[PDB]
């Protein structure tokens, strides 16, 4: 396993901390999904081509196509709940205690 | 669970993805064909557990051909022990590894 | 060895995504988020994948995050693993991904159904009421 | 016994044919009445809730009720039986052709036979 | 044509590899020269590295990435 | 929303998990689960609130950081061995982000607390199918790679998802919450038993959806999502009153109910492994769950409380849309114990 | 786990074809028309034995072919052929089309010189078939013995003994 | 037969930019499937050769198969160049 | 490397010719002396990104045209595009491309 694969699984581990950390601002949770899903197509491909699994080349697109389609939806849910509290702040989000 | 529609039916949904030895367009070769066919072939019908137990051999010779951790690491051995005699002084590469060999086509 | 130009290329991938994964003023954020998706692309097609680097390099960058950057507008070692022979008188990257309307007809059905209903899905969610 | 990795084994079928080789259950079985009286509750439930007479508000509906108990009761017995079947009939061929892991015991008499005895006191 | 180059170069590039193996480690204690990581004796495709390992840079940046940064 | 687009998501979150069921391909699992998480989210929100927006939010954000672990898992997978088929899981620590995906997908602890926000924010349908449908995917992937987990992670993830259900329940007056704790609690019974039999998992899973649909439509008919509402149902309706308490006690696991059937074969089951501490420690601690349900049938039936002047009205009135399952749902729930080895049917 | 064999530096040797691609490009067709046999002949050796050390005698075989061609080539087509080639050279996609002129001038040169027709439109991608008097290997990919299968039982069913015989339940 | 008649007739007038997508995608729809030239393109694809065609190994028992590029059994492509 | 110095000579030429027209004026001394949030502008955005991934799915189309299965490239990539045209006209129908 050489040192690429690594750098790149420690860059998803390092956006999936940062996504877990939550200082504020939801949007940047999706960025850091976004972040994930970016090292997922990148690690996905160079293991692919390398192999050179002729028809697994459909899947990184694939991926990518779900994964946008995921950010539209977390936009859309993203907007109403700034249309209920005009700011993406995530101490906003309190109604709901365990 | 697992409810093998495929195989009641016949429909090959998504079987023709599972392995890289399954009808390539164009007949493009994977890089471990031969590897990954020669590990199906011995683990067919033994079942995971005996599969797992007795092609070891057949797997082992499948993954050193996808990540090739030995292979890498013979060669880094050889250069390392390359760089030492060329700093100790006693070694001296040929012509052909300097880039004065004669290239053939 | 140009110094394993894509060692350099992880190095600096990693460091975008530490820069952003602190984040701070969230469009700095995606800028970091621009910038390594920047890289990754590079990586993907000093690899090899011409297409699949360009499809990460179109998509990614010019829909996704250009999209989320209005609406937060709105808001306030190597060279040693590769291969020997060569692919043909054609990219195998090509042809394995074009095999996607002859070999993969489930996996265009199940994707066009989700795109759809993802239409659908946004088209409610933001009715409002 | 994980038995869904049987060999020979049909995905998606409820019943094999072999399965018609072992005598179906009668139709006087205990669990088959079992089944047509959770039917004839469940009847009598229906009538409960929906604040009707709770013996003799529908008697066609309980009657499709306990039909349709005693119905599947009926094949999911005999999908039972042939499962227990399946796993006696494996047990008894694995043991048949291993030998060598269930060994004849040697008959042995208590009056040769030393057991330790407590008294009670 | 080119298919019986390809292998009369790959066979003698490797030949020249396994050959300044040979002399390297003639002192390394318990090294085999030449000795296969598979267990199989079946021929095996070399990696790039297996060929151009000892070589010089400049050809392994050929070998390596001259078709993709060809423009 | 409009009725056809609701039947619409409703067969695509249905067409999904068969999708996740169905499938060979790891890549096809996952789009699966994608299709599924899309069409679930406008039915958390057919009631138009704050509250519904939280809680799909959340359940969103949840579900997509378990579907990118997922993803990983898969892609780690294929990387120490060029297999997309769902087998063996062929690694290290991919099968504990495998593992750890599936156990944010199913609720299990320490990934347990999205399910009691998400669903006190949504009404009873939307909790009632985000309760028993979502289920059957991850452990139906689960029961497929079960002979490759690490048995102390399960394990330890389980007894910390019965702990957890158990202390959470019982400082509950919202009915949802005590739902979603109950769901904990049983999923951490169900994921104990995939180590050692598969059958005990689908058996539990059968009978907890059976008492869950039988209890949601009993609190749909009586509209109550508080215990103090709920202690107004008996002035009305007290043979409802009288059913939920039964059903209550089955959940509790008391013999001869119906929900004392998993338990005791997984008591079983576990046993036949050498092991006792655990099985010991889950009744114990289940006897939280119990004591928790009969406060609940406290306040339900078996006492009276005082009622209001206006209910007078609603003796006149008779529910216009009747539930047609939730009388079999009951009965299911409730006197099957006889017919337990019927199991054998790998259910 | 063993040790890997290869040919001497001496094996490799072999009066080696220097004509650039070009010049190959241009001599294509007549020389797939008439170097057929040997090629086909370490073609199909090469598919069948999946090994570059089993194949060298084919590959000097092939090359004295392509030699004998260029020299017949060159003591009685030299000039018309030195004119296609330079053209077919000039152009970066090596073209065909652009000179189709030096083309008829080389093609009817040979044929009135050494007989030689040109292959037809389709004619060099044919599957064709090799009369070889090497042996077919038995075992080209080296495979061990396959483990034995399953005892695979097979029988007549009979109902379970006492039943289920899960505790108390007679059936 | 009136009532659709009207209905083209008032969507020519006022929305003729979507009578004529709707045409021209339903005849993209319908007409491959009448063409006779489908499969000639269809035979085109399978005679652009890709891969070098191994050779098979003569046991004196394939009639069919030739021996040269040459010879007159195999497929051929006269056809294609009368295209 | 050919493509990296090109990019590389764009960005410094217009870098350096930026960095002079702004510090030209800079040497002579002279005096140196909200909420809203439009909902449609978010649904175009929206509308734009699922188009461009429906855009993604089309793009291998111009080698899918040689597969030899030409009829179920043909079918799937019509039905691709009859989604593509269904997605518009359900948005079309639902008043979701109005101002
Ligand atoms: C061990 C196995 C063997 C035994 C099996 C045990 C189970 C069997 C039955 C299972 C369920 C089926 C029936 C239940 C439906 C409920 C309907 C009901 O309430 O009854 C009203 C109804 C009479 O009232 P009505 O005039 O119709 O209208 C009044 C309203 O209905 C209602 O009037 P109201 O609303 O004004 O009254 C209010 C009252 C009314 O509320 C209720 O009564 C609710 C009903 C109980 C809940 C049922 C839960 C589901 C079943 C679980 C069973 C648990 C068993 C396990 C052990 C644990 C014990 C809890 O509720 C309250 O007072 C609130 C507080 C109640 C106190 C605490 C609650 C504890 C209840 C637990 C009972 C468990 C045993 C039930 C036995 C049957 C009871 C009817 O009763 C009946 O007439 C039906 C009884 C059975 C019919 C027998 C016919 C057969 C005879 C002819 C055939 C011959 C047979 C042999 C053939 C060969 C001979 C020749
Ligand atoms: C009626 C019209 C049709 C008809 O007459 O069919 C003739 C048909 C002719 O049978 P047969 O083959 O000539 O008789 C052979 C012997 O019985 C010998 O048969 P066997 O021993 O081979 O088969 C009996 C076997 C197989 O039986 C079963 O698996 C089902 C067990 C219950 C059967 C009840 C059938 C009728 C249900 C009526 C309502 C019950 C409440 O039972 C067991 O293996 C052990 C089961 C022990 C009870 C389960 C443990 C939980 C008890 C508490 C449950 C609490 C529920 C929630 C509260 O028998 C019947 O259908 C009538 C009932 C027969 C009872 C058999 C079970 C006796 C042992 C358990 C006693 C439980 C008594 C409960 C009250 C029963 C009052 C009726
Ligand atoms: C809670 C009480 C249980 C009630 C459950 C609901 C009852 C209504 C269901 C209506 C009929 C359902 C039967 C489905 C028709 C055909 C089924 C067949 O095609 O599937 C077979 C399988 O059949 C079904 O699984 C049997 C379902 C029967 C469930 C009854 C057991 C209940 C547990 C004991 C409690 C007693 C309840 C009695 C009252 C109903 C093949 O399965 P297979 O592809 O090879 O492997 C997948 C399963 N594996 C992985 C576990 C091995
Ligand atoms: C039988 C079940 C029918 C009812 C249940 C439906 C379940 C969900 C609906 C989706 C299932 C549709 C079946 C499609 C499965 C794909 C495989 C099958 O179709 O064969 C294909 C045949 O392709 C056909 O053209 C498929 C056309 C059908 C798809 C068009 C419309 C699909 C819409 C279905 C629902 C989608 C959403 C709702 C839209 C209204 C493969 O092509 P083939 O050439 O043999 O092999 C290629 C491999 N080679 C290259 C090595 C040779
Ligand atoms: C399509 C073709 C495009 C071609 C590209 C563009 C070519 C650019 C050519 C540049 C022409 C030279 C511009 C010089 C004019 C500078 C502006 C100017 O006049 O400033 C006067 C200013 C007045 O200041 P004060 O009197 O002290 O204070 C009064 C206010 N309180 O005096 C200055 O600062 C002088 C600046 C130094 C200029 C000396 C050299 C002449 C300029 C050459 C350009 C140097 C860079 C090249
Ligand atoms: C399955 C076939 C698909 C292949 C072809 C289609 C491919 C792309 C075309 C479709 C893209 C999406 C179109 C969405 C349609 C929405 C229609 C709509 O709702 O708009 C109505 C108007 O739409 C209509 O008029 C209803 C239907 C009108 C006719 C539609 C075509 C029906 C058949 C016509 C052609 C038949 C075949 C061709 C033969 C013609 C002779 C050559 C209101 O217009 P407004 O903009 O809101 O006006 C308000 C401001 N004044």
């Amino acid at each position: 396993m050489p040192l690429v694969y690594m750098n790149i699984i420690m860059a998803f581990a390092i956006a999936l901390a940062g996504l877990l950390m939550y200082r504020s601002h939801l949007m940047s949770s999706l960025l850091c999904l976004e972040g994930m899903m970016l090292s997922l197509f990148i690690m996905s491909t160079l293991i692919i081509l390398n192999t050179h699994f002729t028809l697994a080349n459909m899947m990184p697109i694939i991926l990518l196509v779900f994964a946008a389609c995921e950010a539209a939806l977390g936009l859309s849910l993203l907007v109403m709940v700034s249309n209920t509290y005009g700011t993406d702040y995530v101490q906003n989000l309190n109604l709901l205690q365990c | 669970p697992f409810f093998d529609v495929q195989k009641r039916l016949g429909l090959d949904l998504d079987r023709w993805m599972t392995i890289q030895s399954a009808e390539q367009p164009h007949k493009i070769p994977g890089r471990c064909h031969a590897f990954e066919k020669e590990w199906i072939e011995c683990a067919h019908g033994i079942g995971g557990i005996r599969a797992e137990k007795e092609c070891k051999i057949e797997f082992d010779d499948f993954v050193e051909c996808l990540l090739r951790q030995k292979t890498m690491k013979r060669l880094s051995a050889i250069k390392r022990q390359r760089d030492k005699l060329i700093k100790e002084g006693k070694y001296t590469p040929p012509p052909h590894h300097l880039g004065k060999e004669d290239p053939r086509p | 060895m140009t110094m394993y130009i894509a060692f350099i290329l992880s190095t600096i991938f990693v460091i975008g995504f530490v820069g952003f994964s602190s984040k701070p003023s969230p469009i700095y954020g995606g800028l970091g988020l621009i910038v390594s998706g920047g890289v990754g692309c590079g990586i993907v097609l000093n690899f090899g994948g011409s297409f699949l680097g360009l499809m990460v390099f179109l998509i990614y960058l010019g829909g996704m995050l250009v999209v989320f950057g209005y609406t937060t507008a709105m808001a306030t070692g190597d060279w040693v693993i590769y291969d020997t022979g060569d692919s043909g008188f054609f990219s195998e990257e090509a042809m394995g991904i074009a095999a996607l309307y002859s070999y993969g007809t489930w996996l265009v059905i199940v994707t066009g159904w989700s795109l759809l209903i993802g239409v659908v899905v946004i088209m409610e969610i933001t009715r409002g009421n | 016994t994980m038995m869904s990795g049987r060999p020979g084994r049909v995905p998606l079928q409820f019943l094999p044919n072999e399965a018609r080789s072992l005598p179906p259950p009668k139709l006087t079985d205990p669990r088959l009445v079992y089944m047509g009286f959770l039917g004839y509750c469940s009847g009598l439930i229906d009538n409960a809730i929906r604040r009707r007479p709770v013996v003799s508000a529908g008697l066609h509906r309980q009657l499709l009720y306990v039909t349709s108990f005693v119905f599947f009761g009926y094949y999911l017995l005999k999908r039972q039986d042939y499962m227990y079947a399946l796993r006696d009939h494996d047990m008894f061929a694995y043991v048949k052709s291993h030998p060598e892991d269930f060994p004849e015991k040697d008959k042995k008499t208590y009056g040769e036979i030393l057991e330790e005895f407590h008294p009670v006191r | 044509l080119f298919q019986a180059e390809k292998d009369r170069r790959v066979l003698q590039m490797l030949r020249e590899n396994l050959e300044e193996e040979a002399i390297i480690m003639k002192d390394v204690p318990d090294w085999k020269v030449g000795e296969s990581v598979f267990h199989t004796t079946r021929w095996v495709t070399p990696m790039m590295g297996e060929l151009y390992g000892l070589r010089t840079n400049e050809e392994i940046l050929s070998a390596t990435y001259g078709f993709i940064w060809y423009t | 929303m409009n009725p056809i687009i609701y039947t619409t998501l409703i067969m695509t979150v249905m067409s999904g998990t068969m999708l996740v069921m169905i499938s060979s391909h790891w890549l096809l699992i996952w789009i699966g689960f994608e299709m599924n998480l899309l069409a679930m989210i406008p039915v958390l929100m057919k009631n138009f609130n704050p509250r519904a927006t939280e809680a799909a939010t959340k359940y969103f954000l949840t579900q997509a950081t378990a579907s990118m672990m997922l993803m990983m898992a898969i892609i780690i997978n294929l990387l120490y061995s060029g297999q997309w088929t769902i087998t063996k899981m062929f690694n290290p620590v991919a099968m504990t982000m495998m593992t750890m995906a599936l156990a944010m997908k199913l609720g299990l602890s320490p990934f347990h607390f999205w399910v009691p926000e998400v669903t006190q924010g949504i009404s009873l349908q939307a909790g009632l199918l985000l309760l028993t449908w979502q289920k059957l995917a991850p452990l139906s992937v689960l029961c497929q790679i079960s002979q490759s987990i690490n048995p102390n992670l399960m394990l330890t993830m389980a007894m910390l998802s019965i702990l957890i259900g158990g202390w959470g329940g019982l400082n509950q007056t919202q009915l949802r919450k005590i739902m979603a704790y109950s769901s904990i609690a049983h999923m951490g019974w169900m994921t104990a038993v995939l180590p050692y039999n598969t059958t005990m998992t689908i058996l539990n899973l059968l009978i907890y959806i059976t008492m869950t649909l039988a209890m949601f439509m009993l609190l749909i008919h009586s509209s109550a999502t508080t215990t103090l509402s709920l202690s107004h149902t008996w002035n009305k309706m007290p043979v409802i009153t009288s059913l939920m308490m039964v059903t209550l006690l089955s959940m509790g696991g008391l013999p001869p109910l119906s929900g004392f059937m998993p338990k005791w074969m997984i008591i079983q089951e576990m046993t036949k492994n050498e092991s006792i501490i655990m099985p010991t420690l889950m009744a114990m601690t289940a006897l939280l769950n119990l004591y928790f349900y009969m406060r609940l049938a406290y306040s339900s039936s078996l006492t009276m409380f005082p009622s209001t002047n206006n209910m007078k009205m609603k003796w006149q009135f008779e529910h216009t849309k009747q539930m047609k399952l939730l009388p079999t749902m009951i009965v299911l729930s409730t006197l099957v114990l006889p017919m337990t080895p019927a199991l054998s049917s790998l259910n | 786990p063993g040790i890997v064999e290869l040919p001497t530096l001496e094996d490799l040797k072999v009066q080696e074809v220097k004509v650039s691609s070009s010049v190959l490009k241009a001599a294509a067709h007549h020389y797939g028309a008439q170097c057929d046999k040997p090629n086909k002949e370490f073609m199909l050796c090469r598919w069948e034995e999946k090994d570059p050390r089993r194949c060298l005698e084919e590959g000097k075989l092939v090359n004295q072919c392509a030699l004998d061609f260029f020299r017949q080539i060159k003591r009685h087509c030299a000039e018309p052929f030195t004119e296609y080639w330079t053209c077919i050279d000039y152009s970066g996609l090596q073209l065909f089309r652009h000179c189709r002129k030096q083309q008829a001038k080389f093609d009817e040169c040979v044929l009135d010189k050494l007989g030689w027709v040109r292959p037809d439109l389709g004619e060099l991608s044919k599957v064709t078939k090799v009369k070889t008097d090497r042996p077919l290997p038995e075992n080209p990919y080296h495979s061990r013995a396959r483990p034995e299968p399953n005892p695979e039982a097979e029988g007549d069913l009979k109902p379970a003994k006492h039943g289920s015989r899960l505790f108390f339940w007679t059936m | 037969a009136g009532r659709i008649a009207s209905f083209l007739k008032n969507a020519w007038a006022k929305e003729p930019v979507l009578v004529a997508s709707f045409a021209i995608g339903g005849l993209a729809i319908i007409l491959p499937s009448l063409s006779p030239y489908t499969n000639y393109a269809i035979r085109i694809n399978r005679a652009t050769p890709y891969n070098y065609p191994v050779p098979l190994r003569d046991d004196g028992n394939m009639p069919d198969v030739p021996s040269h590029p040459q010879d007159p059994q195999g497929p051929s492509l006269e056809w294609l160049k009368n295209l | 490397m050919n493509i990296m110095l090109t990019l590389l000579t764009n960005v410094t030429l217009a870098s350096l010719l930026v960095l002079i027209a702004f510090w030209l004026p800079q040497l002579n001394a002279y005096s140196e002396k909200r909420l809203p949030f439009s909902m449609k502008f978010f649904l175009v955005a929206i509308t734009f990104l699922l188009f461009d991934l429906e855009i993604a799915l089309l793009l291998p189309l111009p080698w899918a045209s040689q597969t030899n299965n030409l009829k179920t490239m043909l079918t799937m990539a019509l039905f691709l595009l009859i989604l593509l045209a269904a997605s518009l006209a359900y948005e079309w129908t639902q008043k979701g491309l109005e101002w």
